[PDB]
């Protein structure tokens, strides 16, 4: 796709396993000949392998580079697997290539889930980091004339979690920062064992002990950073859109970021004393500004869990005026980052007109209260 | 200075870091060889492992049975949006749920040898736009295309067909593609190209 | 073997018995059998004890779900008791140490150390409350203790004010009001019933001191104490000998006092009325007169609801 | 009665007042017509007044004093009906909460789909939870549980064996997936009071329709081994706590065949 590379048109898999890769050049009313860009060899080890040799049509690349291989020996049938590990690719790029279980003749590959793929441009098209939260997770079909075998995609998650016990080698290839932030998701991460989760929560609190230390240099500590990185994957997709159209969001996504923030809220809450309380104070004040975003972005989806309850559209049309240019370009982040005025009014709509049903009306009076 | 703005400022600066990520391909990343990390070794990759195997599952021995006696062709497929398996003995076609596997579809409407099945999207504006997703089967003399739609009821298939037959004899349909242009494109055993359109009409595009 | 143990428990044999009791010290299984299997109250007690006591880990929140009921199953009493109230304490400090920001999540051994077992109150008095700054653990742990020495009681006190300072900032004036109110009276309805951690007497002068150095209203100091625990009756005579003793102005204490009565004669029905009004605070006690005429005998103590 | 008692008023003055305002206060007690006197139903637009407030006034703290007194008496329904008055409406549904979760534990054969405590609880529900709701987030959840439950019942019986279970899952109380019954142990005890009363029936409902539904058919795809695992996680789950429950586990019965 023009989205992972505007450049190359297409990939050639030999007999030999070999990638090629073409470039071309589209005009509305001429195609260009394509070239070769570049071209990939099997490891046998190195370059002269024969290990692919030969390898079938069965073969497929599986959006953003997985290269799916099924390689028919002149003994038996092997499947090998290809993934560029992206999180070193955030800059030089390697592939993680392994043999896989099936034994069997394989008859065609697919993608049973869409692609993980982050963005529809070049530009962090790959980062997988970026969409693990989000993208659904990968998983694979292998057909083979027996039976279908499915394979799923480890996630970083899950690597840092076969690297609880050593994570320097999560550190070294993802970097800290990204340690950090997987630390947090694993310590929050739901039916997770109490030593995987108290590991991770050591981890991200205190690093590894004389050896990896967590910290601001006279620049922000990779918790910070983690922490931060972890809000803003979540947010990602909703943050620029537009919260008012009915609401741009269904009610079970509503629910599903509103719960996930919750149990950040309370995580932060919980340990607020380690992170708050200069390098060490600049520390401080920008841990102290992401947890009171995290609580507001709590605020705000905490409404609209309410909105969602009843009679929300019919108060929305009678209501907007002159305003209500400004209010229907209003974006996720703008609630995040309030726009008090007019939600008060709103509010006050929705408790005073009967839409709000019993024990929520309670508590918009109350959040009048407390924040209005 | 209020933590509030602040805090947003970060977000948005990590997320366009985010965004910016080198592109995955580039010919200077491995002009010197490929770095590769590869055993032949299951799990050799402890840590790394791209994928790991979570299931398999079996054809169903109730399908299997109905794909007992084929003199001959056969061919399978997966159906990637479906999340559908499908089987071809000679003239029927089966489709069976890839979660469920007990829940089968079988066609009885084909007469003739099935050469080919190609799920393709509709086109832009007929009378089944609506339809997520067309099922086309081309035998030695049709081609046929149905509709797959899932109850939204039971959450069963439902396949109807849209009688539109194709007589395409001499063709020996190899292969099908789709456009998402709703453009359906197929090849005989007879070169290169030719393109169909519903709207029956067989057009050489390249020439005949 | 067979993970058939639950059947264990009906086994009648007489031969099960002493099976039992040679076994019993994952046993634990065998245990959470046995004092299931014990009927009786005290022998099931007397083996929750010891599996508190116990030297295999098991969590603090296991350790006192087993003196609950152990507790429940009321010179054992003794120890038993104690020993909740040990506990407790560490499930407090173990509370702090996550909300402290000072510690780091990988010195994890200290909790592992606090739910793990039941400590030396020296070992958590200088170990942990001294190290952490945990004041009012501390105070807490001293009362335990019965240590009665007032210098040292209160030197704790002044370092707990000390350290509320520094906290604030000023606007919260309400806000630390209340945060202060809500730390003393926590640690104050648990200390309260005993005079040595909490002189009345010499505490109400001291706190009205310290928040002295704020914005004030009348009663605020006071409502504390009583939410504290302490009642009205015990409270009044204190400070009106708090009144009448000083040499001195204190119009924050007649203030204070007038503060309470009003708030007093509102609560119980007894007292209610009219020779009130007038009342602001001197010693023009209204009880006073009322005592001279009638009698001392105000009536049973009466507490705050 | 309140035309003649309005009357003493006439006699302007204090002492009077007072007398006439006793003399309605003593006519609402031990009367107790109180939607006649004080007045009834919100849907939303307040009280529909009663004849008093037509004449007005104190009119809260004589409900308070009604509705403690319905307190004593346990007259419950008055002291919803007089919270409702009084707008207390946390008070009102955790009453009401009461009233809906027991009669829910008990034996069954009730519910006619028209007019008790369950259609008391539909009331307030649709009534409040809309409108600005003033409840406690916790007050409401227990609240909609509640009423999940009775659904569950009304279902229960008049067929739709099938629709039972999906909404019995729905409640994520019972474990229907793994073992993980015993997270379903360690949350139990954490359970609120009236929830941790109701649990006896949620089970054996369960054992019941997984029985009936899987009765072992006649003479392909019949996956008959879920809707078995989900007894089984259920009796795990019975055997951990019968102690913490009435004493019946005589879901065993039902259980077996």
């Amino acid at each position: 796709e023009n989205s992972e590379s505007l450049d190359c048109q297409l990939l050639a898999v030999t007999h030999a396993g070999v990638r090629l890769y073409f470039s071309t050049c589209p005009f509305r009313a001429r195609p260009n000949t394509l070239t070769l860009v570049h071209v990939r060899l099997p490891p046998g080890f190195s370059a002269s392998s024969t290990v692919e040799k030969p390898s079938k049509v069965h073969r497929a690349l599986y959006s953003k580079g997985i290269l799916l291989m099924a390689a028919s020996e002149n003994d038996n049938d092997i499947l090998w697997c290809v993934n560029h590990d992206t999180f070193p690719f955030q800059k030089p790029m390697m592939e993680t290539q392994m043999t896989a279980g099936v034994d069997g003749h394989s008859w065609a590959l697919s993608a049973i889930d869409t692609p993980l793929n982050k963005d529809h441009i070049p530009i962090t098209d790959s980062p997988v980091v970026v969409q693990q939260h989000m993208l659904p997770p990968k998983k694979f079909v292998l057909l083979s004339a027996q039976g279908s075998l499915m394979f799923h995609k480890l996630r970083p998650v899950d690597q840092l979690r076969h690297l609880l016990v050593e994570i320097e080698r999560f550190f070294k290839l993802h970097q800290e920062d990204q340690a950090c932030a997987t630390c947090l998701i694993l310590a929050c991460s739901t039916c997770d064992r109490e030593v995987s989760a108290w590991a991770t929560r050591a981890f991200f609190r205190y690093g590894g002990e004389a050896q990896m230390r967590f910290t601001t240099l006279p620049v922000y500590s990779g918790k910070h950073n983690g922490i931060c990185i972890y809000f803003s994957r979540i947010m990602g997709n909703i943050w620029d859109a537009s919260l008012v159209v009915e609401s741009s969001v269904p009610c079970q996504l509503l629910e599903s970021v509103l719960q996930e923030l919750k149990g950040l809220q309370e995580f932060l809450d919980r340990n607020s004393q380690f992170a708050g309380g200069e390098a060490q104070l600049s520390e401080k004040i920008s841990l102290q500004a992401i947890q009171q975003l995290v609580r507001k972005s709590y605020q705000a989806l905490a409404l609209w869990k309410l909105l969602c309850e009843h009679q929300f559209t019919i108060i929305v049309a009678e209501l907007q005026k002159e305003l209500q240019e400004q209010l229907k370009i209003t974006t996720f982040k703008d609630l995040v980052i309030r726009d008090k005025e007019l939600t008060g009014a709103l509010i006050a709509s929705l408790i005073n007109c009967y839409i709000r049903d019993n024990a929520a009306v309670d508590g918009i009076s109350l959040h009048l209260q407390d924040i209005c | 200075q209020e933590a509030l703005e602040n805090a947003g400022r970060l977000i948005d600066r990590q997320l366009q870091e985010d965004r910016m990520y080198p592109d995955l391909s580039e010919l200077l990343m491995v002009s010197s060889g490929m770095d590769m990390d590869y055993p032949l070794q299951l799990l050799s990759v402890p840590n790394l492992p791209e994928i790991s195997s979570i299931r398999r599952v079996p054809l169903p021995p109730e399908l299997v049975e109905q794909f007992g006696h084929m003199q001959c062709n056969c061919m399978m497929g997966v159906f990637p949006p479906i999340s559908r398996a499908w089987l071809t003995i000679d003239s029927d076609i089966f489709m069976w749920n890839y979660e469920d596997g007990g829940d089968l579809a079988y066609f009885d409407g084909l007469s003739e040898t099935i050469l080919a099945v190609g799920l393709v999207k509709p086109k832009a504006g007929i009378f089944q736009p609506h339809v997520r997703h067309l099922l086309v089967l081309a035998t030695p003399v049709d081609i046929v295309i149905l509709g797959l739609s899932y109850a939204n009821l039971s959450g069963g298939m439902q396949l109807l067909p849209d009688p539109l037959s194709l007589p395409t004899d001499n063709t020996y349909l190899l292969t099908i593609t789709s456009t998402d242009n709703g453009r359906i494109f197929l090849a005989g055993k007879d070169g290169c190209l030719y393109e169909v359109a519903y709207q029956k009409i067989n057009h050489s595009k390249s020439s005949l | 073997q067979v993970d058939l143990a639950d059947k264990l428990l009906q086994v009648a044999s007489p031969f099960l018995e002493p099976h039992l009791v040679r076994m019993a010290k994952r046993y634990m299984d065998l245990l959470w059998r046995y004092y299931e299997k014990n009927r009786s109250f005290s022998n099931a007690a007397r083996v929750l004890s010891r599996l508190a006591d116990m030297h295999t880990e098991i969590s603090l929140q296991q350790r006192l779900e087993y003196i609950a009921r152990a507790i429940l199953s009321a010179e054992f009493l003794h120890e038993l008791e104690e020993k909740m109230e040990v506990a407790r304490i560490q499930l407090q400090i173990q509370e702090t140490l996550q909300r402290q920001y000072s510690h780091h999540s990988s010195v994890q051994d200290a909790v592992s150390q606090l739910d793990s077992e039941l400590m030396d109150i020296t070992k958590l008095y200088g170990e942990f409350a001294d190290p952490f700054k945990l004041a009012e653990c501390k105070l807490a742990i001293i009362h335990c203790a019965g240590y009665s020495d007032p210098i040292l009681v209160q030197t704790l006190w002044q370092d707990i004010i000390e350290k509320e300072l520094s906290d604030s900032v000023t606007l919260s004036s309400s806000d630390r009001m209340h945060a202060l109110s809500l730390k003393i009276v926590l640690l104050g309805k648990i200390y309260a019933g005993t005079p040595r951690f909490f002189p009345l007497d010499f505490i109400v002068q001291f706190l009205e001191q310290q928040v002295c150095t704020l914005n004030w209203d009348v009663g605020f100091v006071i409502q504390t104490m009583n939410e504290i625990g302490v009642p009205l009756p015990r409270l009044l005579e204190v400070y009106d000998q708090l009144f009448k003793s000083r040499d001195p102005k204190p119009l924050h204490l007649l203030d204070c006092i007038h503060v309470l009565l009003i708030r007093y004669v509102e609560n119980p029905s007894q007292v209610l009325n009219c020779e009130r009004r007038r009342f602001t605070n001197l010693c023009l006690d209204a009880v006073c007169g009322y005592l001279v005429e009638l009698q001392s005998m105000s009536s049973s103590v009466a507490v705050q609801a | 009665a309140l035309q003649y008692f309005y009357f003493l008023r006439d006699e302007k003055d204090s002492q009077g007042e007072n007398m006439f305002l006793r003399c309605v206060s003593e006519l609402v007690i031990e009367s107790r017509e109180f939607d006649m006197i004080l007045g009834k139903l919100e849907n939303d637009g307040s009280r529909k007044p009663g004849v008093i407030d037509k004449f007005t006034s104190d009119t809260k703290p004589i409900i308070n004093k009604v509705a403690s007194v319905a307190e004593n008496k346990g007259l419950f329904e008055e002291a919803a009906k007089l919270y409702d008055l009084a707008k207390n409406a946390d008070k009102v549904l955790e009453l009401m909460n009461k009233l809906l979760s027991p009669v829910v534990p008990q034996i069954s054969a009730p519910q006619s789909n028209k007019e008790r405590l369950k259609n008391m609880a539909l009331s307030i529900a649709e009534r409040y939870r809309a409108q600005g709701i003033s409840a406690n987030k916790f007050v409401d959840s227990t609240f909609y549980l509640l009423l999940d439950l009775i659904t569950f019942f009304d279902e229960y019986h008049s067929g739709h064996i099938d629709r039972a279970f999906d909404i019995i899952e729905r409640l994520k109380l019972v474990p229907l997936n793994q073992e993980s019954v015993e997270e379903r142990v360690a949350a139990f005890r954490n359970f609120s009071d009236e929830i941790r009363h109701n649990l006896s029936e949620v089970l054996l409902a369960t054992m019941n329709i997984l029985f009936t539904q899987f009765k072992r058919l006649k003479g392909i795809e019949d996956r008959d081994s879920q809707l078995r695992s989900q007894a089984r996680t259920l009796i795990t789950f019975a055997g951990m706590i019968p102690y913490r429950t009435s004493g019946d586990t005589n879901a065993r019965l039902v259980q077996m065949e």
